[PDB]
Formats: structure tokens, sequence, C-alpha cells
RNA sequence: CGACUCUUAGCGGUGGAUCACUCGGCUCGUGCGUCGAUGAAGAACGCAGCUAGCUGCGAGAAUUAAUGUGAAUUGCAGGACACAUUGAUCAUCGACACUUCGAACGCACUUGCGGCCCCGGGUUCCUCCCGGGGCUACGCCUGUCUGAGCGUCGCU
RNA sequence: CGCCGCAGGUGCAGAUCUUGGUGGUAGUAGCAAAUAUUCAAACGAGAACUUUGAAGGCCGAAGUGGAGAAGGGUUCCAUGU
RNA sequence: CAUCUAAGGCUAAAUACCGGCACGAGACCGAUAGUCAACAAGUACCGUAAGGGAAAGUUGAAAAGAACUUUGAAGAGAGAG
RNA sequence: CGCGACCUCAGAUCAGACGUGGCGACCCGCUGAAUUUAAGCAUAUUAGUCAGCGGAGGAGAAGAAACUAACCAGGAUUCCCUCAGUAACGGCGAGUGAACAGGGAAGAGCCCAGCGCCGAAUCCCCGCCCCGCGGCGGGGCGCGGGACAUGUGGCGUACGG
């Protein structure tokens, strides 16, 4: 479990660090878990949700293989955005639906310098750790 | 109010003593503290005892106690002279020193010199450079043999 | 009364700007839990400190 | 007559605004402040009012310097230095 | 809080409770009364060699 | 000695402390010269004091002070514990040595009540009472 | 369009108050675009020449205080905001020259009487 | 028969108990254990495009710089931002800055009024007015300069 | 939640109990100090109370008039509800 | 006879900690409880002042927070969603 | 009858420094009740406590015997256990009440004045040069200024020197 004399396991602390944390952290707690052909070609897991890269949603009302754009990143929400969830109101009008990044899979990374660099530093640390285990 | 048979009690609590209460929650942790503090000394003085300098044969003062011997201060100026160690080198080779302490008998005074001469037979001195050794001892006598002592410095016993 | 000094002045027109209903706007904040303004003065009611 | 009659002819104020402690305790007439002191070098406190110590105590305001100084002491109180510029 | 929270226990008496404890974890019937699910296990006080 | 400072020599209270003269300040006249050379210069450290003369109704001492901030005594050792910020207002403490003597300090039989370090020290340790966790 | 610090610092003094001259123009034209009805461009771009201003200001302002650092720099009085400002109570210690220095008596016993390193055999 | 009153049940009100929940306490323990004339604690007043409070800040005012991070902030708007001729945001914070009171410091305040030294403008440098800057508290140590005394003397 | 143990801030009708809510009283007492209103019109869904006009009256210059001090602190003034 | 050497000075550790910074935990309380304060709380408000000082948590997974029609001047309704 | 030296004083917006005020849980110095208990109450108790005043630090205070003992003697201070609800105090009533020895935690010692000896060997400040900035220092130079024989520094302090 967990031993380290400095790390909290009470509920009402990790509940409250986790609906005050700032936007830098809130990144980080907003992931998502790769496809299956993304996994295999970076060997990476998991990537902080991102604003013009392409998922599907998994779980709830809009599931599917229908592969949608993320078209905002609602931080304080702790919700994304995706193109074709979204729901059509009263007034006729459409409002997207707010999707927890957790419910999501990665098809398409929206890559760069700074996430070609955050790739590989998750895929080298991947590989120190079973190189060490084997 | 008394009720038939009992003690004549004189409980001490007509002063406001919650007030000052000594609680011993921190028992355990003051024991944990100390412990740490005992090891991280032991590991600063590393090769040298942990426990500290070795003390003199001592008999405790009154008539209840005259027939048991414990360890004191330390080592009387008397002592000291006639085992012919310096006052003010002894403490630097870790013998206890204590200037007031006067011996009324050659007894005591000599059980606590053949002890002294015991203890720097035992000693064991790392030169000052380590690379230049003059007088301290020799380096397959420390080379492994100098290990750090546990406990009281020859103990005393009955 | 019309004879006020400067600090007067100054304490009642803090009191005068503070003392305005909220913004219609702050309702739709997200997790606002703000209603009206509690912190309303009316002249009549309540009777400034000074 | 000791009711409402005599409350009419209270126009005249006792206190007003202390400039220090901003409470409106500055007796005019004696000029000293009923709540710190003012003119006093010294801010009135008493522990009899345990509370009343408590509504003023360090803290309870802003801290301006000493908010930072909490902050300093963490990095020992560095001056004269910057971070390694990229 | 000077509630008195702790108990001392004897020391003869504790190792009394330890022995007893121990004299039943041979028992089969105490074991799996306590629900343990001891019935494939070949020999109740099970030692295994030093390997594990 | 010290008037009760009471208005009228009222003290509302039992005959034990119906005492408004023969009363006696506890600590000495040389305490009290040292406290008011201090106090006025608040920026130095009282050392120590002597008697230099007395009348009926005046006692005269000289105060021995040192400025921490000289160079001439931060420069040297054994003087430069006057400059440390616990050496500082000595003798409103009764650290000094006529302010110590006021304090009941000592070894020996006749100095029971300060074994702790002060009456006070000595007074707590002995009416707190130790709840230990197993009684 | 924006203004960076970091390009800030190569500049003049000169032309540096003459570009801080120039955002205190567009403030002011802005505040009265406010207060004439303006459009919403115009007032999103007030905060914007307000953050200018104290970039300018700030590059200014520590060009300034570097060079009297440099000036003061080893000279035996500096002025109150160019010494330390540590701790009232941290400037009143003791330096670390006279912390450390030792009467000659006690340099005359850890010369003769130093402190050994030993050990006891078992 | 209706009305009214009483009892019971259903439905509907009034009220907010119960239960479930909890970014709050209370208690214990651990490590640190740091304010201030280089202007503290505290107070006042201001500062957001739309902002009353709380929060944050100080005329550079819901923040500047630097560093880490690496695309948002978000209630609406608006506007950057090839993210590499450098970067939204957040975190850190060591550079800079930090209105008026306040030990509070030129004097004084339920108001206000000075003095000295420079700079700039009207003057057309001399001293009147206006603006800007720097000084102007008390106690006290070392030293300095200027001194006082029918204090003790020396020479005249 | 049951069973074997453990530990309680462990059982309410009362305390002129604490806090909160709710009744009968009860559509009840009352909305009675300083003489007094009426007609037509307008706006308006709506008029005893608003507005305008026409009357009849009151304050009666020690005023129910015109201004200030203290105190209040935006109550001042327009427009809208 | 024993014992010390007053009227000068310094000195770490073991010890204390209901304030401060940052943590960890609990056979504790669970919104009339627990801090007065789970919330824009030492706030609103009271008093000339010293000082006194509360009440106040919960839609829902997601605002999807009821478009549109209809009677009413609107509050408020009937459908619809 | 002017000019010097010293002494004792004064001024300065003089050069460079320092103190004030806050917090105050813990610590130190003072001041200090009454409710209450005594089945009344006045000594006593509450209590050297609440309230009051001053002063600190990360701890503080204490502290290296003008000690304890009476022994076959121990050996600075502080803290824990115990001594001990004891010796003792007390309208000897109610009530109050330590210490030594013993076992532990920690353990560490020293400096002046004086008596002397050493051509004041001592110290601060101001300059200039060089090596350095981190808690401002070192080295050198000054017929540079002052402190100081009304006594600075070195040896030395009861364990003797
Ligand atoms: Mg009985
Ligand atoms: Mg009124
Ligand atoms: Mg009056
Ligand atoms: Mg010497
Ligand atoms: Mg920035
Ligand atoms: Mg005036
Ligand atoms: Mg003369
Ligand atoms: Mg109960
Ligand atoms: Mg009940
Ligand atoms: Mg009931
Ligand atoms: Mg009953
Ligand atoms: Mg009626
Ligand atoms: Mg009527
Ligand atoms: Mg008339
Ligand atoms: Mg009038
Ligand atoms: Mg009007
Ligand atoms: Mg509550
Ligand atoms: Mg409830
Ligand atoms: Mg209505
Ligand atoms: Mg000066
Ligand atoms: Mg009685
Ligand atoms: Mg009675
Ligand atoms: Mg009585
Ligand atoms: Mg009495
Ligand atoms: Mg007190
Ligand atoms: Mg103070
Ligand atoms: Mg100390
Ligand atoms: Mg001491
Ligand atoms: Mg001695
Ligand atoms: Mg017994
Ligand atoms: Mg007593
Ligand atoms: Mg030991
Ligand atoms: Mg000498
Ligand atoms: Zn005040």
């Amino acid at each position: 479990m967990k031993f380290n004399p400095f790390v909290t396991s009470d509920r009402s602390k990790n509940r409250k660090r986790h609906f005050n944390a700032p936007s830098h952290i809130r990144r980080k707690i907003m992931s998502s878990p790769l496809s299956k052909e993304l996994r295999q070609k970076y060997n990476v897991r998991s990537m902080p949700i991102r604003k013009d890269d392409e998922v599907q949603v998994v779980r709830g009302h809009y599931k599917g293989q229908q592969i949608g754009k993320v078209v905002q990143v609602y931080r304080k929400k702790y919700v994304i955005y995706i193109e074709r969830v979204q729901r059509e109101k009263a007034n006729g009008t459409t409002v997207h639906v707010g999707i927890h990044p957790s419910k999501v899979v990665i098809t398409r990374l929206k890559l760069d310098k700074d996430r070609k660099k955050i790739l590989e530093r998750k895929a080298k640390s991947r590989q120190v750790g079973k190189e060490k285990g084997k | 109010a008394p009720s038939r048979n009992g003690m004549v009690l004189k409980p001490h609590f007509h002063k406001d003593w919650q007030r000052r209460v000594a609680t011993w929650f921190n028992q355990p942790a003051r024991k944990i503290r100390r412990r740490k503090a005992r090891q991280a000394k032991a590991r600063r003085i590393a090769p040298r005892p942990a426990s500290g300098p070795i003390r003199p044969i001592v008999r405790c003062p009154t008539v209840r106690y005259h027939t048991k011997v414990r360890a004191g201060r330390g080592f009387s100026l008397e002592e000291l002279r006639v085992a012919g160690i310096h006052k003010k080198v002894a403490r630097t080779i870790g013998i206890s020193v204590d200037p007031r302490r006067r011996n009324k008998s050659t007894e005591s005074l000599q059980a606590n010199v053949q002890r002294l001469k015991e203890y720097r037979s035992k000693l064991i001195l790392f030169p000052r450079k380590p690379s230049a050794p003059k007088k301290g001892d020799s380096s397959a006598e420390e080379l492994k043999l100098a290990t750090q002592l546990t406990g009281p410095v020859m103990p005393v016993r009955n | 009364s019309s004879h006020k000094t400067f600090r007067i002045k100054r304490f009642l027109a803090k009191k005068q700007k503070q003392n305005r209903p909220i913004p219609q706007w702050i309702r739709m904040k997200t997790g606002n839990k703000i209603r009206y303004n509690s912190k309303r003065r009316h002249w009549r009611r309540t009777k400034l400190g000074l | 007559t000791k009711g409402t009659s005599s409350f009419g002819k209270r126009r005249n104020k006792t206190h007003t605004l202390c400039r220090r402690c901003g409470s409106k305790a500055y007796h005019l007439q004696k000029s000293t402040c009923g709540k710190c002191g003012y003119p006093a070098k010294r801010k009135r406190k008493y522990n009899w009012s345990a509370k009343a110590k408590r509504r003023n105590t360090t803290g309870t305001g802003r801290m301006r310097h000493l908010k930072i100084v909490y902050r300093r002491f963490r990095h020992g109180f560095r001056e004269g230095t910057t971070p390694k510029p990229k | 809080t000077w509630r008195r929270w702790h108990r001392r226990v004897n020391t003869t008496q504790k190792r009394y409770a330890i022995c007893s404890a121990l004299a039943a974890s041979a028992l089969p019937a105490l074991v799996m009364s306590k629900g343990h699910r001891i019935e494939e296990v070949p020999e109740l006080p099970l030692v295994v060699e030093d390997k594990v | 000695g010290r008037k009760r400072p009471v208005p009228k020599g009222a003290t509302y209270g039992k005959p034990v402390h119906h005492g408004v003269n023969q009363l006696k300040f506890a600590r000495s006249l040389q305490s009290v010269a040292e406290e008011r050379a201090g106090r006025h210069c608040g920026a130095l450290r009282v050392l120590n004091s002597y008697w230099v003369g007395e009348d009926s109704t005046y006692k005269f001492f000289e105060v021995i002070l040192i400025d921490p901030f000289h160079k001439a005594i931060r420069r040297n050792p054994d003087t430069q514990w006057i400059t440390k910020p616990v050496h500082k207002h000595r003798e409103m403490r009764g650290l000094t040595s006529a302010g110590r003597k006021s304090r009941g300090l000592g070894k020996g039989h006749k100095f029971h009540h300060t074994i702790g370090g002060s009456r006070r020290a000595a007074w707590r340790r002995r009416n707190t009472l130790q709840l230990h966790r197993y009684r | 369009a924006k203004i960076k610090a970091r390009d800030l610092r190569g500049k003049k003094k000169e032309e540096l108050l003459k570009q801080l001259d120039d955002l205190k123009v567009e403030l002011s034209q802005l505040r009265v675009a406010k207060v004439t009805g303006g459009a919403a461009s115009k007032l999103s771009k007030i905060r914007v020449v307000r953050k200018s201003i104290a970039r300018v200001l700030t590059v200014i302002n520590q060009t300034q205080k570097e060079n009297l650092r440099k000036f003061y720099k080893g000279k035996k009085y500096k002025p109150l905001d160019l010494r330390p400002k540590k701790t009232r109570a941290m400037r009143r210690r003791l330096n670390k020259h006279e912390e450390n220095l030792k009467t000659k008596k006690q340099q005359r016993k850890e010369r003769l009487y130093p402190l050994r390193k030993y050990a006891v055999k078992a």
C-alpha cells in the first residue's frame, strides 16, 4: 500500500487537493488513455488531453467508434468538449456535453515539439522500468 | 462526609490542578527522537565509544548504599597523577576528569588507577594525520581491530 | 451636515460606492453561490458607524 | 424625562474614527482612543478579553510583509541572486 | 484527553495468551470455527521449507 | 520601603492584606538603579553596578554599561557574549548580579525554592500532575 | 503587437522613456474611448497597454538599479536599499569574520591539546 | 337533508425532523521555530472591460520581471498566442516595485502650517511665484567640530 | 444489518428547560389626538388617495411659510418599475 | 572535626511549547453536533464606548434551467418539452 | 592679562551606528486578589494563582559548589522514576509539603579582577594600494587622528600559578 509518511490517504484532504488544484496540475489530472495503436507506436499509456486531438467516447450516452476532434478543455469543470458529442436544447440551438477525459481514448495526437518531448520522456522512463525489472 | 469505616483521605486537588496536567502522549515520540539522536551521535564519533568517556569506580555515600559501587562523574586528580596522565590530555583520549573529588582512602585510589592503567592499555589511538603516524598506534592494530564500542566503557560490576 | 471634513467625506464616498446591487452576470459564474447583495444598506434603516 | 424625551437631546458625538486601528473610539474630549489608546506608544491590550485580542491580533489583517517573510524563510532569505537563465 | 486510554497487562499474562493462541492454531476445529477454509490443507500446523 | 499604591490606604480585603506601610519591595534598590539606567539607555547592555554613596533619602549607584555594537566590543572575544540577542536587557530579567540576588538562587539546603531554575519553574514542576500513559 | 521585456533590455534609457510616453498617450486615448461609449476591442486593449506600461517601467527600474549596484560595488558605504535585506535580527548578528576569531588563549589550548580520534578494544 | 364538530384514511398544503452525504472542525503527534526605523502588526483608501462582497494587489495596483511548465482563461465579450527570431495558462518567486495613516519620524491633526539644499518653468538667475527631488523626531555610543567655567593649573 | 467481544457525549413529557416551527384566541382587538372635503377631466387594465382645473376650507407672519446650525449621508434631481 | 571558598563573568545537550509556518493521523463530531464561524464569519446587526455577535450546507450525471401555443396588464395558470 | 594644558559640562539636520513598536503558546523579573474551603469566620486555604506591569529566545532560566553528607563517602545545571503524600508546617483544624541518597536522559567545561612579569606588547577610526565581496575580510603603507598609565594586551585563576 502506501508507506510514505508524507503522503496523505485522508479522503477529505485528497478531495480538497483535487477540487482546488491549480490549472497546471489540473492538466495532469485530466488525462486520457491512448488507443491500442498509439500505445503500440509510442511506449506510453496515458497522455494529458489537448485542445485539438481526436478522441472517441467509450462510456456514457455517446459511446461508439465515432472519432471527434476536441474543441475545448474546460479545466475548471474537469470536462472536455468534442465535435459531434452535442445536445440540442429547447430554443433549437446546440450545446456541447462535457465529458471527463478519463472516459475517452485518444486516437490521434496533436503533435509538436513539446508533445514530442513529453512522449519521449514517458517512453524513456517506462523503458528504464522494464529493463530494471528484467 | 465520612461513611462508616474508611481512610482519612487528603487529596491535593484544591489548587486548580486542571490548568497544569502533564500528558505523556509524546512519550513514544520522545523515545524515538532520543534514540535517533543516540544513533546519530554514535555515527558522528565513528570509532570512539558510543556511550562516552570511561567513568571511575565510586562508592555510594550513605549507610544505606555504601555496600554498592557505581560509576562516578570523573577521575580525580590524584588518580590521574599516579597513573601519569596529564589532566588536560585525559579528556582528549576519552577519560572523564572530576577535579573536585578527593580520595580519602588508598584502596579506592588504587582501584581507580588500576582501571586507568587497564583502559590506557586497551586504548587505540589513531594518528592525527592519517598519512603520518608519530606515536599513536600500529596500523595493523587499527586496520580493522578498531571498532566502535557499545555500552559503557569497562562497565562497573559489584 | 454640510460642513464635513475630508476624511469623513472620503469615508461616506466609499460607503456610497459600496452600496450597489451585484452585477447580473455574476450569477452565471460557475459555482457562484451568491443570490443578492447581503451588505446592502439603507440610510433610513441602518445608520453608519461614524 | 429620563426616557424617550431625553433621547432627543443627543446630537454631539463623543467618539470619532481613530487614525490608528480605525475604530470609532477616539474620544474627542480626551484625545485618547478607547480601543487602542492611540496617543500612547503601545497598543492597548488586556488578557481579560481573549475575544477582543483575537479580533485584532496578528493575522486578522493583511500581513503584507509577514506573508512574504514566511515565503522567504523556506529558502533561507536569499538575496542578490537570480535563477539560471534559459 | 487524560482519560487513561492505555492499559498495562502483566507480562506473564500476555505470554499466557500467546501460548493459548498458538495452542489453538493447531486444532482444526478451532480454526474452522474461525472460518478459515482449512479443508484441503494437508496438515494444520502447516510448515514449509525455508526457501519461501 | 514600598508603600502599597492604593487610594486612601484602603485595601478592600481580608485583614492579612491590610498592610500599607512597612512593606518591602522584593528587589534591592541596586536592582532598581540598574533597571532605570537600562531602560533609559535601551541601546546598551547593563553589566554591573556598585555603591558610591548615600544619604538619608537617596542611594547612589554607578552602573557599568556596554555598547554592543561598538567594534571594540564585537572584535574582542570574551566580551562578545554581551552582543548576543539573548543577553539584552538583563536588568529587567534579574540576570545582573544585583538582580539575581533577589531570586533566591543558590546551591544547598537554604535554596530549595529555586531547584529548577527559578521559583516559578520549581513551583510548576511541583504542582504539575504527571498523568502518564499507563497509570 | 505586444511588448516583451526580453527585447526591451537592449534599448537606451532615452527611447525607453520615449516608448513609455507613447504608451501613456495610448492609455489616455483608451480611457477617453471608455467614457464616450467606445467598443469592445478598445476596452480590451486597456489591460494590454497597462501591462505594457508596467513592463517598460520595470525594465527601466531594473536597469537603473543594476547600474547603481555596479557603481556602489565594493564601496564601504552603500544606500540602505542597496544593502542586504535579510531580517532585522539577522542584520544585527556578528559577521563571519568575528564569529570565528578566537582568543590567543583558546588558540593555544587547541594547539596543545587537540581532540584525538580513538577507539577502545572489546 | 345540508351546516358545524369529532374520529380514521387518501390526496394536497405548511414546516424542515429523519437518513445519507461533507473542500469543516476538535484532539494527538512530527519537523521547523522566521517580525520591525532597509519602516512591523494593524488600519484607511484606491485598483478589474463589464466587479457589490470575499479574495489578490498598491498609481507598474484581481499585477511587472525571472524560472519551471507547456495551450489555455472562461459568466459574456475582446485580443493576442508560427508554442522556435521563444510561449496562453498555472506554479514558483531569488529581480523590481510597494498610496496614506500607524513605534511613525519637520510641526500638528475630527483641521492644517513651516524651514534648509539642489533642478526645471514663468523669471530672462536675483530672487518673487509654480512644479519636482533630497533632508528636517526622541533617546543613546564612538569619534568630530564649535565652545563654557572667580574648576585645577602653566607661561605671560 | 445479524452473531461473538470492546467502548460510550447511549433511551425523555415535564426542568416558568434550549432552539425551531405551529395552533386556539381570531377574520378578533383594533387601523378614533390636532374642524374637511366635493365636482369634472387626463393617463391608466384598474382611481376615495396620482395629476390638472373648478369649488369649500385649514395653518393665520410666535405659520402647516422662507432659510440655516448639530445630526443624517445621496434621502437631492430626472427617467423607468 | 568535616566541608566549601561568598560578595565578578560565560557555557551545548537532555527539558517546555493551547501563538506562528508546513505536515501526518484518529475506536472523536457530523450542520441545534463539531471552533462563534463547513457558507461574501469576527461577517450582518447592537451599543457613545469598552465590548457583544448570530442565522445561514445539498436541483441534476449533465442546465438538458422548460422552446412554442394559449387566457390574464402581470404575478400566476393550461397544454407542450 | 592674553595664550595654552587638563578636568567637568553644553550644542550640532556633524561622520558612522544602535533602541523604541508587534506576537507573547512556551520562558525570565516584579506586582498580586477575591470568589471558594474551613459546613459560621478573622490566621489559614484558594495562591505566589487570576487580573496588572516590564523583558527575551528558538527555547529560556539554570549551571560548574561559600554543595550534599556524616558514609568504605559523593561531586556543575536541567529533565524522568522514586524518596513521598514522607520529614515538616498548620485556629496542629480544614488543609499544606519539600530535600538527600538510589536508578536513569544528557553529559563539557571554563574566563576575568586582583598578585606579579613583559619598553602599551593593546584597541578604534581615517586615508591610499593590492587580493577579494558575502554575512565585509586579509596583507602592506601613513612624522594620519584618537582611546589608553584614573591601566589596554600576552602568561595566569584556586584543578594552584
Ligand atoms: Mg465505605
Ligand atoms: Mg432615525
Ligand atoms: Mg463631553
Ligand atoms: Mg587573558
Ligand atoms: Mg510574468
Ligand atoms: Mg485646528
Ligand atoms: Mg578657567
Ligand atoms: Mg447525556
Ligand atoms: Mg430526544
Ligand atoms: Mg419533548
Ligand atoms: Mg418525568
Ligand atoms: Mg373590529
Ligand atoms: Mg376606528
Ligand atoms: Mg383661519
Ligand atoms: Mg421650514
Ligand atoms: Mg425626489
Ligand atoms: Mg454550528
Ligand atoms: Mg439535517
Ligand atoms: Mg402581483
Ligand atoms: Mg548624522
Ligand atoms: Mg466558609
Ligand atoms: Mg457552606
Ligand atoms: Mg460567607
Ligand atoms: Mg485569610
Ligand atoms: Mg497574568
Ligand atoms: Mg518590547
Ligand atoms: Mg542562557
Ligand atoms: Mg548563568
Ligand atoms: Mg570554581
Ligand atoms: Mg509509600
Ligand atoms: Mg502553598
Ligand atoms: Mg548516561
Ligand atoms: Mg590587565
Ligand atoms: Zn484607536
